[PDB]
């Protein structure tokens, strides 16, 4: 998070960190005591499946402080649609081996029902992005948990208000933008897979999931995330679904 | 009617036969007899910091 502020430690806490063979991959977001939503993008060099970690009530990456719990990733499951190397169909649903402890520090985000999200979700302007990816575009990645509160735009203007350039992804009906276009505030590379927070009446709920741009905080352009409320089905029937034998499990969509 | 200011649920809205609405909660929740307010059932609701709640 370029432009943020440090998390104060337990207000993101369905925040996760996924890490590989001890090393920073990802974030994701808990939904329940078994199932974390990150980015299907995150897998795509992985070869060690077994060295998968989802850390829950993390904070400062230099300190143990006991509020921690780390699990094995059992199962990494992608949609038919996504293709490795692009940017559509950017989601991945991580079960846990064993279930993490909610605590203070652990509490799950509410998955809301698509109608609710798209008909009401979609437009709260605000929401809180989070994770400890690189404080600044080519930076150092940051030691304590980072939020920003951005400004989520209609496809219509967030292509327009956007400085046209070439080989430049398209923005599909699985994404959504969101942020500044200021080259000031913005999610980044290593913040891939966390949650885009929205507040409702009280209570907060998942609507994307950082997923691209063209580079972090860079002027005229802002940052794209995954339309979760596109993928609540899918999330749903697989919840409902019995573990299978191998880590990587890729399921139709829709 | 969910359509318009969420039917006037808290969280989700379901229509029915003509202008029947009715609100319901996720997991964790139970409807309060107003039709439309959430409460928690559980200690850790989801979407609920602990830590602010508590204050
Ligand atoms: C084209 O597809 C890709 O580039 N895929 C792919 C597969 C794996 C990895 S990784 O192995 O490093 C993993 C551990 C994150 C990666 C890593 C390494 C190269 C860039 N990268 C990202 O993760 C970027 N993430 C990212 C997230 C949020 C924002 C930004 C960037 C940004 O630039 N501006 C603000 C918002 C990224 C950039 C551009 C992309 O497409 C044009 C894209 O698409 C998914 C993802 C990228
Ligand atoms: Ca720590």
């Amino acid at each position: 998070i370029v432009g943020g502020k440090v998390c104060p430690k337990g207000e993101c806490p369905w925040q996760v960190l996924l890490l590989v063979n001890g090393a920073q991959l990802c974030g994701g977001t808990l939904i329940n005591t078994i199932w974390v939503v990150s980015a299907a993008h995150c897998f795509d060099k992985i070869k060690n499946w077994r060295n998968l970690i989802a850390v829950l009530g993390e904070h400062d990456l230099s300190e143990h402080d006991g509020d921690e719990q780390s699990r094995r990733v059992a199962q990494v499951i992608i949609p038919s649609t996504y293709v490795p190397g692009t940017t559509n169909h950017d989601i991945a649903l991580l079960r846990l081996h064993q279930p993490v402890v909610l605590t203070d520090h652990v509490v799950p985000l509410c998955l809301p029902e698509r109608t609710f999200s798209e008909r009401t979700l979609a437009f709260v302007r605000f929401s809180l992005v989070s994770g400890w990816g690189q404080l600044l575009d080519r930076g150092a990645t940051a030691l304590e948990l980072m939020v920003l509160n951005v400004p989520r735009l209609m496809t219509q203007d967030c292509l327009q208000q956007s400085r046209k350039v070439g080989d430049s992804p398209n923005i599909t009906e699985y994404m959504f933008c969101a942020g500044y276009s200021d080259g000031s505030k913005d999610s980044c590379k290593g913040d891939s897979g966390g949650p885009h927070a929205t507040h409702y009446r009280g209570t907060w709920y998942l609507t994307g999931i950082v997923s691209w741009g063209q580079g972090c905080a860079t002027v005229g352009h802002f940052g794209v995330y995954t339309r979760v409320s596109q993928y609540i089905e899918w999330l749903q029937k697989l919840m409902r679904s019995e573990p299978r034998p191998g880590v990587l499990l890729r399921a139709p969509f829709p | 009617i969910c359509v318009n200011e969420n039917g006037g649920c808290e969280q989700y809205c379901s229509d029915h036969t003509g202008t029947k609405r009715s609100c319901r909660c996720h997991e964790g929740y139970s409807l309060l007899a107003d039709g439309v307010s959430c409460t928690p059932t559980v200690e850790y609701p989801c979407g609920k910091i602990p830590i602010l709640e508590k204050r």
